[PDB]
């Protein structure tokens, strides 16, 4: 049926650059197109309908062109209000049908991690259980690396960890891991490190506590 | 012009979902009200429409297990979905297009998940500020979300007054099939005896509500 694809999946721009969003038709849609804009936690909004048209309240330097198969969204001058993902859909036949979105992110200066690190509550260790948290604090890229230590043994497969979508008053991003050990497992060790690879960072930089301090 | 559904939560495979789409600020006698779905880090979906003269159309690769119907001197659109799949699992949505060409105004979404295991409610546990979560004159504390399901869980600090710094981050599944989330926040460091934070969850799908207060340790 009428398959929209999307592309690039994901782009990187500098602010003030110029964005162009691309999407493509398996069918003829002829003008039936739109465009939309969605954030963490919102719902989706109405950017741009019948190929060519801003809907009420968008900026004006979002504008939708194309015809057919071929269509496209640019952003004139990016701005980090923009940060977003960016999905099109087709409404010139049933079944309406959409692409698989576009990811809009920013480029900006390096920025090396903030590393901070939470031991578990004692009212979490009341009840049998230890999670231990490492927070990494407003980096730039995205790609880093947490490794964690207990008593200086390299830990594996204990570990999940979770990022935030960008930041559009700092374009930049934070970092979550968990390490969750049983009561009986935390209780026996004394030192609890998580060391953190970053290409802001000289050095892989170590955050610590003691379990008896 | 507002769009107002329904909470949302779990239910079985094979069984059936039901959404409710409030109306106001227009007609169900002059507009048409569609659902579509987002699965939950993927695209949009569209389910189907029931237009103001009360005909419907839908997906056709849902069409034997959909039905949207509507009640115009409620201003309600229900949807109903039944032989419920794991993959139908998404986040829903009533939208229409208005006076427009697209999908101008849209319901907040209803986020119902597909599963045999149980509703729980969330234990929360504070994040304590330390030396080891200061830097300066910024200190980070926090609150752990743990071992709820199914998603969603909001979380706000001081009810909502206290946006700034706050980072919430996405829920990872553990093995034990519940969800666990931080959220923290940071504030300058000479602040950490002198403020009260307070972390507020809420889980709708089991009317869990906590609020963690944060301090500092000795
Ligand atoms: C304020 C007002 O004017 N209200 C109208 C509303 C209102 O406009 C809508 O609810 C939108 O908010 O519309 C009302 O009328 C509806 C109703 O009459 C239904 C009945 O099914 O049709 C609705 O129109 C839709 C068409 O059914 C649908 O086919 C098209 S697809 C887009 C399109 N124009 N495609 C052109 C070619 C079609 C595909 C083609 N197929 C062929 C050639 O057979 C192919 N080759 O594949 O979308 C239409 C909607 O955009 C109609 O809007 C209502 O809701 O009842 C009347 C009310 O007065
Ligand atoms: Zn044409
Ligand atoms: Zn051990
Ligand atoms: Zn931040």
């Amino acid at each position: 049926d009428i398959q929209m694809t999307q592309s690039p999946k994901s782009m990187s721009m500098s602010v003030g650059e110029r964005v162009t969003l691309s999407c493509k038709a398996s069918e003829n849609v002829h003008t039936y197109v739109s465009w939309y804009q969605q954030k963490p936690e919102q719902s989706p909004k109405l950017l741009i309908y019948g190929a060519s048209n801003r809907y009420t309240g968008v900026p004006d330097r979002f504008t939708g062109s194309g015809s057919a198969t071929d269509f496209t969204l640019t952003i004139s001058s990016v701005q980090a209000e923009d940060l977003a993902d960016y999905h099109c859909g087709q409404t010139y036949t049933y079944p309406f049908t959409f692409g698989s979105g576009t990811k809009l992110e920013l480029k900006r200066t390096v920025a090396a991690p903030s590393v901070f690190i939470f031991p578990p509550s004692d009212e979490q260790l009341k009840s049998g259980t230890a999670s231990v948290v490492c927070l990494l604090n407003n980096f730039y890229p995205r790609e880093a690396k947490v490794q964690w230590k207990v008593d200086n043994a390299l830990q594996s497969g204990n570990s999940q960890e979770s990022v935030t979508e960008q930041d559009s008053k700092d374009s930049t991003y934070s970092l979550s891991s968990t390490l969750t050990l049983s009561k009986a497992d935390y209780e026996k060790h004394k030192v609890y490190a998580c060391e953190v690879t970053h290409q802001g960072l000289s050095s892989p930089v170590t955050k610590s506590f003691n379990r008896g301090e | 012009v507002q769009l107002k559904q329904s909470g949302p939560g779990l239910v079985a495979p094979s069984q059936s979902l039901s959404i409710t789409c409030t109306v106001s600020g227009f007609s169900l006698t002059s507009f048409g009200v569609h659902w579509v779905r987002q699965p939950p880090g993927k695209g949009l979906e569209w389910l189907g429409v029931i237009w103001a003269v009360g005909s419907t159309n839908y997906n056709s690769a849902l069409m034997s297990r959909l039905s949207i119907s509507k009640d115009n001197s409620k201003s309600q659109v229900f949807l109903k979905m039944n032989s419920l799949q794991i993959d139908d699992t998404a986040m829903y949505y009533c939208a229409t297009y208005g006076n427009y060409g697209g999908f101008a105004y849209w319901g907040q979404g209803t986020l119902v998940t597909v599963s045999s295991a149980s509703t729980k409610g969330p234990s929360v546990f504070p994040l304590a500020p330390s030396s080891k979560s200061t830097s300066g004159g910024t200190a980070a504390l926090g609150c752990l979300v743990k071992d709820y399901f199914p998603e969603p869980v909001t979380v706000s600090w001081n009810s909502g007054a206290l946006t700034s710094g706050v980072h919430t981050f996405p829920a990872v599944l553990q093995s034990s099939g519940l969800y666990s989330l931080s959220s923290v926040v940071t504030v300058p460091s000479s602040s950490l005896g002198t403020q009260t934070y307070i972390c507020n969850v809420n889980h709708k799908p089991s009317n869990t509500k906590v609020d963690k207060k944060v301090e500092p340790k000795s």
